[PDB]
C-alpha cells in the first residue's frame, strides 16, 4: 500500500482516498495510532504545545512587524 | 363484444368496520401496539394495491374514490359562488370594474380581524380576490347575484348527486373488469361526446347569452338594464338586431353561405380595446371550431362493427429496424398496469396547466383583466406550481409501477428492453450535459457580477457588454410579426401584441404591449432550461434504477419505498426512487422559483405600469440589473420589500404575517432535515423512564417516525414554507404597488 | 460427495448482452463463474438487469462479485429448485467454483461442519474496553 | 377445548386443547415431546400439517400464504379453532 | 412611581397615544356616511378603545415614558402597592386549572390502567367515567395532598432503568 | 346504530368535538366580555 | 422450578423487560441453559413478548 | 475486515444464515440448544456487514453480532 498513514497502517491499507481522508483525521488521536507508549505519547503532547507556542509567538510577531512596516 | 357487465349488491352497507380502524389492510387490522401504526394505518389508507389484489374490485375502489373526488370539488365551486353571491360587491364592480377591486370575503368584528375589511370601492368591506371571478362572470355576463344563489345550490345538489353515485356503483352494483377494459369504447365515448359536446353548449350558451349581454355591457348599458337571457331566446327580433344573420335564422348554415354569419364568427385576433379581453365572437368561433374537431375526432377505433381501428394492431404495426419488436406488447401493459396510465396523465396534465398559465397571460380573455396585474400573476404562480407538481406526481407513479407491475417475461426485446440495457450511457450523457449547462449559465451571472466588484463592467455579459442576443427568439417574434400578411390572409390583428406593434391602455394601465428581448433574457432562459434538466436528470435515475443497480442487483425486491439497506459497504443511505422523487421535489420547487422571479420582475419592469408615456413599474431597472446578482437582490427583492415590510396597521398587515410565519415553519422543517430517528428513540426512552417515574406511560409504545416519515414531514414542511413566504410577498407587493 | 471442477465449454444461457456487464476487475483481480443444468429451457431475469433464457441442462455464466451469483442462486433454487455450483476464478485461470461448494447446503446441519468465531458464551459476558487498551491495533473486547 | 389428533412418528396420539392453549404448549402438557426452538413463530422448527380442521396461528410470521394454504402450521403459536388432525414433524417436508 | 414607573392614570404618553388612536379611527371613518356599517363599526371601535383606556387608567397601571404599561413581578412589591391583580390572581387561577387538569387525566389514566385493554380505552374513551372524574376532579389538591402525607402519588424504585443507570 | 355509537366513541372523533366545545365557549366568552385584560 | 403461567419479575439487564414483571410459559425439565418460558404483554423493540431464560435472571413476582 | 460474533443464545432457526445474503454464515451441530443446531461464520471476510444477519436472528440479544472492521474491496461490495 501506501506509508499513507504511518501511524495507522490499518488505514494505509486503504485502497481508496478514505486512506487520505482517516488518515488526517486521526493525525492526532495517537491514543489510538499504532504502538503508542505513555511516556511515548506524553512526549508527543509535550513537542504538541511547544509548536502550538512557536505558532502563537509567530502570529503576534508578524501582526507587529507588519504594522511597524505599513501602519499609521 | 362491448356492452355493460356489472355484479349487483357486492358491498354491503353498515357502520361496523366504521368501529374497525385497519380494517382494508390485513396487519393493521391487528389494532395499534406502537405509534407507528396509526401512522402506517393512515398511509395506506388508499393504497388499493396494498388492500388486496383484485384488478377489479381495486378498479370499483378507485371508481367511487373518483366519484367523491368530483363531489368535494361540486361542494367547493358552490360555496364559491355562495359567498360569492351574498358576500361581495360584484354588482358594484359590474357598475365599475375600473375603480372598484374584487372582494367576496368578510370577516367579523372580532378582536382586531376586523381592520382587514379594508376598503375595495362601491362602500364593500372585504378582502380583494385574486381569483378574477368577476371578470369570469363578467365574461359569462352573469348579473344578478342571484344567479350565483341559484349556481351555488345546484352545485350543492351536483355534489350530493355525484357522492350518492359513489355509494351506489361500490355497494349497490360495481361493474366488471371487460367492462372496465372496453377501452376503445371509453376512448371514443370520450374524445368525441365528452370534450366535442362541452366544447359546443359553451359555444351555444356563448352565442345566445354572453355576447349579446357583454356587447351590451361593452356598449354601455346598465347592467340592470339588458333585458333577460331566457327574453333574449325568446325574442329573434333583438339578436337580429344585434346581428341580422339571426333574421335569417339557420337557413343560411343549411345552405353552407357561412360568410353572412361572420357577424359573429371573426378573426380579428388581439382583444378588445375597450375591454382588453378577447374578440368574443373569435372567443366563440374558437370554441365551435374545438367541438367539431373533437366530434369527428369522437370515431375512431371499433366498438361492436366492423369499422374502426385496433389500437394494439397499430401499435403492433410501427416497428423500426433498430428497435426489434417496436411497439409490440404495451397494450398489455397498459391493459393491466393503473400506476402506468396515471403517470401519464399525471406528466400530461402539468405540462398542460403550465401551458395554460401561459397562454392565458398571453392573450388574457376576460374583460379587464390584463388591469388586474394581481390576478395574473397569481394564477399564474398557481397553475404553474400545481404543473410541476403533477409532473413530479406523474415520476412517483411510474416508479411505483416499475417496482410493482413490471414483469420482464412479457416484454422481451422492446423500446424498454433496449432502454433498460444500454440506461448507463444514456444517463451518463444526461450528467454531462446538465454540468456543462449549468457551469455556463451559473457562471454568466457570477463573471458579471464579479466584473461589477472589480469595476470593470466593460468585462461583463450585458446588453450593453458582452452581449448574447436571442437572434432566434426576437427573428421568430418577427414572423409571428409579419405572418398575417401572407401566411394568414384572413387576418386582422396578431393573436399577441408582443409579436410587435402598439400598445393597448384600459384604463391607463398597461394592458398589454410588445416585449423585448435582451441577453438578460437569454441568460434566465438558459437558467431554466438548466434546472429542468437536473430534475429530470433525477427522476430519470430514480426510475431507471429503482429495481436494481450494480451497486443493488436485488433492488427490486426491497420494495418502492424503504429507508436503506443498512451502512454496510459503505452505506446504503437514501437509496430509494421514493428517495429520488423526493430529491425531485426539491429540484423543482428551485426551478420555479427561479421561473416565477423572472416572470415578476420582467412584467414588473418593461409590461406593466401606467400610460400617460409608459409609467413602467419599476422602470425596466431588470434590463440591466438582471444581468449581475447583486442587482437581482437588492434591485428586485430589497427593494420590492417595502410593501411587506411596512404593511403592518394595514388590512394587507396579515401579508408581512403569514410572510415571518412562513419563514418560521420553513425553518422549523430543518430539524426534521437534518435528525436522525435513533437519537429521537433515545430521547423517547430517557422521557418515558420520566414518565412511568410516576405511572404515566401510555399503552401505546411511544416510537420515533421511520427514516422516510420524517423525511417527508420536513420536505413537507420546508416546501409550505418557503412558497407561503413568497406568496404573502407578492400579495402584498402587488396590491400596494398595482 | 467430492468437490466438481469447472467446464469452460457450457452453453451460456440466451440473453441479447447488456450493459451491466463486466469490467477491468475481471481481467485484474478475479471473477466468479457460476455453474447449473437446467430441466428445460425456460426464460429468466438477470441479477444485473435483462431478461434471460437458459438452455435444457448445461447453463454457464460468469461474474465479477460474489452476490450476484448469490442472489441468482437464491432466484433460481427458489423459483425451479436447481442446484448450481459456483466457482472463484481468477485472471491465472486457477479456479474454485466455490460459493457455497461445501457438499451440500449450508441451510441444514451437517456432520463434519466445525465451529467457527463461536462465542460459546452470552454477550453480556464481555469485558470493558478499558482492558484492551495499549493494545496492537484498535480492537473490540468482543474480539476475545 | 378441541381434540387435535396429532399423527406423529410415533404414531396417532389425540390430546385436547383449549381454545386459548398453543398446540405446542398442550401436547407438552400432555406428556409428548414435539420439535421447537424460538417458540415465537419465527422459524420452523415446530412445523406440522393440517390434514384437517383449522388452527389460528395469526401470529406466526415465518409461512407464506401458499404454505399455511397446504396445511403447514407453526405450532408453537397456533391455537385450535376446531377438531383438527396435524402431522407433526413436518419441518423437512417444508423444505 | 416603583422604578421610576408614573401612573399612566397620570402618564402623558397614554393620553397621547390614546388620542392619536382615536385620530387614525377618525381618519379612517370620515370616508363614509354615518348610517354605514362601516361607520357604526368603527364608532364603536373608538367606544371600546376609550373604555378599555378609561379601565386601565382606573386599574392604576404604573406606565412609563411610552405610556404603556409595564408589570412587577415580586408578592411583597405587589401587595405593597396595589399590584396583585395583575400577576397573583392571574398565575392562581392558572395552576388551579393546570392541576385540574393534570390530575384528572391521571385519574383517567389510572383507572383506565386498571384495565383488560389499555390499548382500546387508550383509543375509545369511556364516556360517563370521564364525566364522573372530571365532577370529582375539582378537589384534586386536596387528594394530592393527602396521598403525598400518605405517599401514595410516586413510584417506587421499580421502573426500568438503563443498563449503565 | 351501535355501530354508528361505537364510530362516535372512536378517538380522533372525539378529540374533534371536545376540541370544537372548548373553542366555541372560549370564543363566545370573548364575544359577551370583550377586551380582558386583568382580574 | 416456578410454575407455568406463574409471574416473575425479569432480571436479565440485557432484556428488554429487564425490572419488569413476565409470565411464566413453561420451564423446561431438560438440560437448557435457559429454561424458564415467560410471556410478555408489551412488545420490544423487535417486537416479540416471550424469551427464554434460566432460573436466576427470574424471581417469582 | 469486519467482525461477527455467535452467543450462546442461539436457537439455531438460521434466520441468520437464511439472511446473510453473502453466505458469510451457516449452521453446525451443536446441543446449547434443542435444535442442537449453532450459527457459524467461516466466510467473515465475505461479509459486506449488511447485518442482515443481525436483523434475522430472533434472539433477546441477537445470537450473532456484527462489528465492521477494515476495507476490502470485497469488504466495500465494489464489482469494479
Ligand atoms: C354511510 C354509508 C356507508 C356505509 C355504512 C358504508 C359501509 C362500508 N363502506 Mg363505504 N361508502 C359509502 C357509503 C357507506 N359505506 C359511500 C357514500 C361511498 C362512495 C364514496 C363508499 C365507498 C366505499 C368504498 C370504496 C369502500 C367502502 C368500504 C366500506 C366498508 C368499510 C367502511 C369503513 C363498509 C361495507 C370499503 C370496503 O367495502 O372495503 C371492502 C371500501 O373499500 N365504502
Ligand atoms: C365551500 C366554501 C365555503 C367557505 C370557504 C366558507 C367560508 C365561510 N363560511 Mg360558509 N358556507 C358555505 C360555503 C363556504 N363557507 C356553504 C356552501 C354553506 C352552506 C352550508 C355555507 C353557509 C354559511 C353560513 C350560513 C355562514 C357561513 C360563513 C362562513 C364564514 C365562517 C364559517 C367563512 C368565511 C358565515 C359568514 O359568512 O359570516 C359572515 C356564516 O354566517 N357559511
Ligand atoms: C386567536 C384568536 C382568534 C379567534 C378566536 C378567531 C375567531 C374567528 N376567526 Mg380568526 N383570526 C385571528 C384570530 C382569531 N380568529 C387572527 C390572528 C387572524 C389573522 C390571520 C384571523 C383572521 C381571520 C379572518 C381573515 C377570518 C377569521 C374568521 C374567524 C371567525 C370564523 C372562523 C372566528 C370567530 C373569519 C370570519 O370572521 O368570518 C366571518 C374570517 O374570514 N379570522
Ligand atoms: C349549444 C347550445 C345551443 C342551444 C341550447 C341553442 C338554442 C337555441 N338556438 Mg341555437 N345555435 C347554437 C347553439 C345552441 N342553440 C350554435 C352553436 C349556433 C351557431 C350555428 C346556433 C345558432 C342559432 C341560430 C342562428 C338560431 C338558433 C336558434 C336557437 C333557438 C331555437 C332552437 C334556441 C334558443 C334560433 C333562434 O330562435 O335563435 C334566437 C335561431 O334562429 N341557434
Ligand atoms: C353525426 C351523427 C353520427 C353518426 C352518423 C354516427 C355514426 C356512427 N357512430 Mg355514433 N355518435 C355520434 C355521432 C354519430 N355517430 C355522437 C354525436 C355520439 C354521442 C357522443 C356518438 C357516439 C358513438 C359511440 C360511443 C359509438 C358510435 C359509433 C358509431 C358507428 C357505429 C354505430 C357509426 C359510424 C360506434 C363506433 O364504433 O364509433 C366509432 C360506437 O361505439 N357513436
Ligand atoms: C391522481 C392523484 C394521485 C393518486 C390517486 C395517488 C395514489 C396513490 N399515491 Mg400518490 N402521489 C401523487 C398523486 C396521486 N397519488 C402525486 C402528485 C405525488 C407527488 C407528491 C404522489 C407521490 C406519491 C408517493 C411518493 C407515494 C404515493 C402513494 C400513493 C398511494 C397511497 C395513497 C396511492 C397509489 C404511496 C404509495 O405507496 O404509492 C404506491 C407513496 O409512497 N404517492
Ligand atoms: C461559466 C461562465 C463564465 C464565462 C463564460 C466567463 C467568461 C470570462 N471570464 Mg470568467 N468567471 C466566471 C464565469 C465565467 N467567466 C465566474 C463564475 C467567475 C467568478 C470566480 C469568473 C471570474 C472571472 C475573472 C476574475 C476573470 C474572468 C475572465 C473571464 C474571461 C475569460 C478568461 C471571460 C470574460 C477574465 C477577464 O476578465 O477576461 C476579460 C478574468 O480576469 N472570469
Ligand atoms: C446547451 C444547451 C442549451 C439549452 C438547453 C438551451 C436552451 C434554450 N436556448 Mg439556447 N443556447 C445555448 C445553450 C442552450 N440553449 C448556447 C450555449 C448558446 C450559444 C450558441 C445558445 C444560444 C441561444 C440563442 C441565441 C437563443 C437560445 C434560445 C434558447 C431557448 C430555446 C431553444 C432555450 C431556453 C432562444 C431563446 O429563447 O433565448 C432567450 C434563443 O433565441 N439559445
Ligand atoms: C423569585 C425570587 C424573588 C425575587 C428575586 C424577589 C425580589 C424581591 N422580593 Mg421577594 N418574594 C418572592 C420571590 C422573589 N422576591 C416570593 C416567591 C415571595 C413569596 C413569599 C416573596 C415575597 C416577598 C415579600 C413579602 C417581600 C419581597 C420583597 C422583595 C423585594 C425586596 C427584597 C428582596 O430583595 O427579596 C429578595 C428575594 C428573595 C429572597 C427570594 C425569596 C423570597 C422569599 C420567599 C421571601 C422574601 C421576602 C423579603 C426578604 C422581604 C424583604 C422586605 C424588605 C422591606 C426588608 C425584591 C423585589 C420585599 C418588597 O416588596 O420590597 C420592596 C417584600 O416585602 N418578597
Ligand atoms: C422531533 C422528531 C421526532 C420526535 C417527534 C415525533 C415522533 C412526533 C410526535 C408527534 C406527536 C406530538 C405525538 C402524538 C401525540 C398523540 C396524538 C397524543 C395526543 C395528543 C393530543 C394533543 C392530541 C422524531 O421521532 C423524528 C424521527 C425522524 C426524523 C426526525 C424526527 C424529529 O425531528
Ligand atoms: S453482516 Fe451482512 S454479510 Fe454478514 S451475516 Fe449479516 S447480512 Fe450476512
Ligand atoms: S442467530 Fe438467531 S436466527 Fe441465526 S441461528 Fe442463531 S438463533 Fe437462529
Ligand atoms: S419453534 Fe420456532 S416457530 Fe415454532
Amino acid at each position: 500500500t501506501k506509508l499513507f498513514p504511518k501511524f495507522s497502517q490499518g488505514l494505509a491499507q486503504d485502497p481508496t482516498t478514505r486512506r487520505i481522508w482517516y488518515g488526517l483525521a486521526m493525525a492526532h488521536d495517537f491514543e489510538s495510532h499504532d504502538g503508542m507508549t505513555e511516556e511515548n505519547l506524553y512526549q508527543k503532547i509535550f513537542a504538541s504545545h511547544f509548536g502550538q507556542l512557536s505558532i502563537i509567538f509567530l502570529w503576534t510577531s508578524g501582526n507587529l512587524f507588519h504594522v511597524a512596516w505599513q501602519g499609521n | 363484444k362491448v356492452k355493460i357487465a356489472v355484479d349487483r349488491n357486492p358491498v354491503e352497507t353498515s357502520f361496523e368496520k366504521w368501529a374497525k380502524p385497519g380494517h382494508f389492510s390485513r396487519t393493521l387490522s391487528k389494532g395499534p401496539n406502537t405509534t407507528t401504526w396509526i401512522w402506517n394505518l393512515h398511509a395506506d389508507a388508499h393504497d388499493f394495491d396494498s388492500h388486496t389484489s383484485d384488478l377489479e374490485e381495486i378498479s370499483r375502489k378507485v371508481f367511487s374514490a373518483h366519484f367523491g373526488q368530483l363531489g368535494i370539488i361540486f361542494i367547493w365551486l358552490s360555496g364559491m359562488y355562495f359567498h360569492g353571491a351574498r358576500f361581495s360587491n360584484y354588482e358594484a364592480w359590474l357598475s365599475d370594474p375600473t375603480h372598484i377591486k374584487p372582494s367576496a370575503q368578510v370577516v367579523w368584528p372580532i378582536v382586531g380581524q376586523e381592520i382587514l375589511n379594508g376598503d375595495v370601492g362601491g362602500g364593500f368591506q372585504g378582502i380583494q380576490i385574486t381569483s378574477g371571478f368577476f371578470q369570469l362572470w363578467r365574461a359569462s355576463g352573469i348579473t344578478s347575484e342571484l344567479q350565483l344563489y341559484t349556481t351555488a345550490i345546484g352545485g350543492l345538489v351536483m355534489a350530493a348527486a355525484m357522492f350518492f353515485a359513489g355509494w351506489f356503483h361500490y355497494h349497490k352494483a360495481a361493474p366488471k373488469l371487460e367492462w372496465f377494459q372496453n377501452v376503445e369504447s371509453m376512448l371514443n365515448h370520450h374524445l368525441g361526446g365528452l370534450l366535442g359536446l362541452g366544447s359546443l353548449a359553451w359555444a351555444g350558451h356563448q352565442i345566445h347569452v354572453s355576447l349579446p349581454v357583454n356587447k351590451l355591457l361593452d356598449a354601455g348599458v346598465d347592467p340592470k338594464e339588458i333585458p333577460l337571457p331566457h327574453d333574449l331566446l325568446l325574442n329573434r327580433a333583438i339578436m337580429a338586431d344585434l346581428y341580422p344573420s339571426f333574421a335569417k335564422g339557420i337557413a343560411p348554415f343549411f345552405t353552407l353561405n357561412w360568410s353572412e354569419y361572420s357577424d359573429f364568427l371573426t378573426f380579428k385576433g388581439g382583444l378588445n380595446p375597450v375591454t382588453g379581453g378577447l374578440w368574443l365572437s373569435d372567443t366563440a368561433h374558437h370554441h365551435v371550431a374545438i367541438a367539431v374537431l373533437f366530434l369527428v375526432a369522437g370515431h375512431m377505433y371499433r366498438t361492436n362493427w366492423g369499422i374502426g381501428h385496433s389500437m394494439k394492431e397499430i401499435l403492433e404495426a410501427h416497428r423500426g429496424p433498430f428497435t426489434g419488436e417496436g411497439h409490440v406488447g404495451l397494450y398489455e401493459i397498459l391493459t393491466t398496469s393503473w400506476h402506468a396510465q396515471l403517470a401519464i396523465n399525471l406528466a400530461l396534465f402539468g405540462s398542460l396547466s403550465i401551458i395554460v398559465a401561459h397562454h392565458m397571460y398571453a392573450m388574457p380573455p376576460y374583460p379587464y383583466l390584463a388591469t388586474d396585474y394581481g390576478t395574473q400573476l397569481s394564477l399564474f404562480t398557481h397553475h404553474t406550481w400545481i404543473g410541476g407538481f403533477c409532473i413530479v406526481g406523474a415520476g412517483a407513479h411510474a416508479a411505483i409501477f416499475m417496482v410493482r407491475d413490471y414483469d420482464p417475461t412479457n416484454n422481451y426485446n422492446n423500446l424498454l428492453d433496449r432502454v433498460i440495457r444500454h440506461r448507463d450511457a444514456i444517463i451518463s450523457h444526461l450528467n454531462w450535459v446538465c454540468i456543462f449547462l449549468g457551469f455556463h449559465s451559473f457562471g454568466l451571472y457570477i463573471h458579471n457580477d464579479t466584473m461589477s466588484a472589480l469595476g470593470r463592467p466593460q468585462d461583463m455579459f450585458s446588453d450593453t457588454a458582452i452581449q448574447l442576443q436571442p437572434v432566434f427568439a426576437q427573428w421568430i417574434q418577427n414572423t409571428h410579426f409579419l405572418a398575417p400578411q401572407l401566411t394568414a390572409p384572413n387576418a386582422l390583428a396578431a393573436t399577441s401584441l408582443t409579436w410587435g406593434g402598439d400598445l393597448v391602455a384600459v384604463g391607463g394601465k398597461v394592458a398589454m404591449m410588445p416585449i423585448s428581448l435582451g441577453t438578460s433574457d437569454f441568460m434566465v432562459h438558459h437558467i431554466h432550461a438548466f434546472t429542468i434538466h437536473v430534475t429530470v436528470l433525477i427522476l430519470l435515475k430514480g426510475v431507471l434504477f429503482a429495481r436494481s443497480s450494480r451497486l443493488i442487483p436485488d433492488k427490486a425486491n426491497l420494495g418502492f419505498r424503504f429507508p436503506c439497506d443498512g451502512p454496510g459497504r459503505g452505506g446504503t443511505c437514501q437509496v430509494s426512487a421514493w428517495d429520488h422523487v423526493f430529491l425531485g421535489l426539491f429540484w423543482m420547487y428551485n426551478s420555479l422559483s427561479i421561473v416565477i422571479f423572472h416572470f415578476s420582475w420582467k412584467m414588473q419592469s418593461d409590461v406593466w405600469g401606467t400610460v400617460t408615456g409608459v409609467s413602467h413599474i419599476t422602470g425596466g431597472n431588470f434590463a440591466q440589473s438582471a444581468n449581475t446578482i447583486n442587482g437581482w437582490l437588492r434591485d428586485f427583492l430589497w427593494a420590492q420589500s417595502s410593501q411587506v415590510i411596512q404593511s403592518y396597521g394595514s388590512a394587507l398587515s396579515a401579508y408581512g404575517l403569514i410572510f415571518l410565519g412562513a419563514h418560521f415553519v420553513w425553518a422549523f422543517s430543518l430539524m426534521f432535515l437534518f435528525s436522525g430517528r435513533g437519537y429521537w428513540q433515545e430521547l423517547i426512552e430517557s422521557i418515558v423512564w420520566a414518565h412511568n417515574k410516576l405511572k404515566v406511560a401510555p399503552a401505546i409504545q411511544p416510537r420515533a417516525l421511520s427514516i422516510t416519515q420524517g423525511r417527508a414531514v420536513g420536505v413537507a414542511h420546508y416546501l409550505l414554507g418557503g412558497i407561503a413566504t413568497t406568496w404573502s410577498f407578492f400579495l402584498a407587493r402587488i396590491i400596494s404597488v398595482g | 460427495w467430492t468437490v466438481p471442477t469447472l467446464n469452460p465449454d457450457t452453453p451460456s444461457p440466451i440473453f441479447g448482452g447488456s450493459t451491466g456487464g463486466l469490467l477491468r476487475k475481471a481481467q485484474t483481480e478475479e471473477f466468479y463463474v457460476i455453474t447449473w443444468e437446467a430441466k428445460k429451457e425456460q426464460i429468466f431475469e438477470m441479477p444485473t438487469g435483462g431478461a434471460a433464457i437458459m438452455r435444457q441442462g448445461p447453463n454457464l455464466l460468469k461474474f465479477g462479485k460474489k452476490e450476484q451469483c448469490l442472489a441468482l442462486t437464491t432466484q433460481l433454487r427458489n423459483k425451479f429448485k436447481l442446484t448450481p455450483c459456483f466457482y472463484r476464478v481468477f485472471p491465472d485461470g486457477k479456479v474454485q467454483y466455490l460459493h457455497p461448494a461445501d457438499g451440500v447446503y449450508p441451510e441444514k446441519v451437517n456432520a463434519g461442519r466445525v465451529g467457527a468465531n463461536q462465542n460459546m458464551r452470552r454477550i453480556g459476558q464481555n469485558v470493558n474496553p478499558i482492558k484492551v487498551k495499549f493494545s496492537g491495533r484498535m480492537m473490540s473486547p468482543a474480539e476475545i | 377445548a378441541y381434540k387435535v389428533t396429532l399423527k406423529t412418528p410415533s404414531g396417532d396420539k389425540t390430546i385436547e386443547c383449549p381454545a386459548d392453549t398453543y398446540i405446542l404448549d398442550a401436547a407438552e402438557e400432555a406428556g409428548l415431546d414435539l420439535p421447537y426452538s424460538c417458540r415465537a413463530g419465527a422459524c420452523s422448527s415446530c412445523a406440522g400439517k393440517v390434514a384437517a380442521g383449522t388452527v389460528d396461528q395469526s401470529d406466526q410470521s415465518f409461512l407464506d400464504d401458499a404454505q399455511m394454504g397446504n396445511g403447514f402450521v407453526l405450532t408453537c403459536v397456533a391455537y385450535p379453532t376446531s377438531d383438527c388432525t396435524i402431522q407433526t414433524h413436518q419441518e423437512e417436508a417444508l423444505y | 412611581d416603583i422604578a421610576g414607573l408614573t401612573p399612566c392614570s397620570e402618564s402623558k404618553a397614554y393620553a397621547k397615544l390614546e388620542k392619536k388612536e382615536l385620530k387614525t379611527l377618525e381618519k379612517r371613518l370620515k370616508q363614509y356616511e354615518a348610517d354605514s356599517a362601516p361607520a357604526v363599526a368603527l364608532k364603536a371601535t373608538m367606544e371600546r378603545t376609550k373604555a378599555r383606556f378609561a379601565n386601565y387608567a382606573k386599574a392604576g397601571l404604573l406606565c412609563g415614558n411610552d405610556g404603556l404599561p409595564h408589570l412587577i413581578a415580586d408578592p411583597g412589591l405587589a401587595l405593597k402597592y396595589g399590584h396583585a391583580g395583575e400577576v397573583f390572581i392571574p398565575t392562581f387561577g392558572f395552576l388551579y386549572v393546570a392541576g385540574y387538569i393534570g390530575y384528572v387525566g391521571r385519574q383517567y389514566l389510572i383507572a383506565v390502567k386498571g384495565e383488560a385493554k389499555p390499548t382500546d380505552k387508550e383509543i375509545i374513551i369511556d364516556v360517563p367515567l370521564a364525566t364522573k372524574l372530571a365532577w370529582q376532579g375539582a378537589g384534586w389538591p386536596l387528594a394530592a395532598v393527602q396521598e403525598l402525607q400518605r405517599g401514595t402519588l410516586l413510584e417506587k424504585e421499580e421502573n426500568i432503568t438503563v443498563s449503565p443507570r | 346504530m351501535k355501530d354508528f355509537t361505537t364510530y362516535l366513541s372512536t378517538a380522533p372523533v372525539i378529540a374533534t368535538i371536545w376540541f370544537t366545545f372548548t373553542a366555541g365557549l372560549l370564543i363566545e366568552i370573548n364575544r359577551y366580555f370583550p377586551d380582558p385584560l386583568v382580574f | 422450578g416456578p410454575k407455568r403461567g406463574s409471574l416473575v419479575k425479569i432480571l436479565r439487564p440485557e432484556s428488554y423487560w429487564f425490572n419488569q414483571v413476565g409470565k411464566v410459559v413453561s420451564v423446561d425439565q431438560s438440560g437448557v441453559r435457559y429454561p424458564v418460558v415467560v410471556r410478555f404483554e408489551n412488545q420490544n423493540y423487535a417486537g416479540v413478548t416471550t424469551n427464554n431464560y434460566a432460573l436466576d435472571e427470574v424471581v417469582a413476582a | 475486515a469486519h467482525i461477527v460474533k455467535i452467543y450462546d443464545t442461539c436457537i439455531g432457526c438460521t434466520q441468520c444464515v437464511r439472511a446473510c445474503p453473502l453466505d458469510v454464515l451457516e449452521m453446525v451441530p451443536w446441543d446449547g440448544c434443542k435444535a442442537s443446531q449453532m450459527a457459524s461464520a467461516p466466510r467473515t471476510e465475505d461479509c459486506v456487514g449488511c447485518k442482515r444477519c443481525e436483523t434475522a436472528c430472533p434472539t433477546d440479544f441477537l445470537s450473532v453480532r456484527v462489528y465492521l472492521g477494515s476495507e476490502s474491496t470485497r469488504s466495500m461490495g465494489l464489482s469494479y
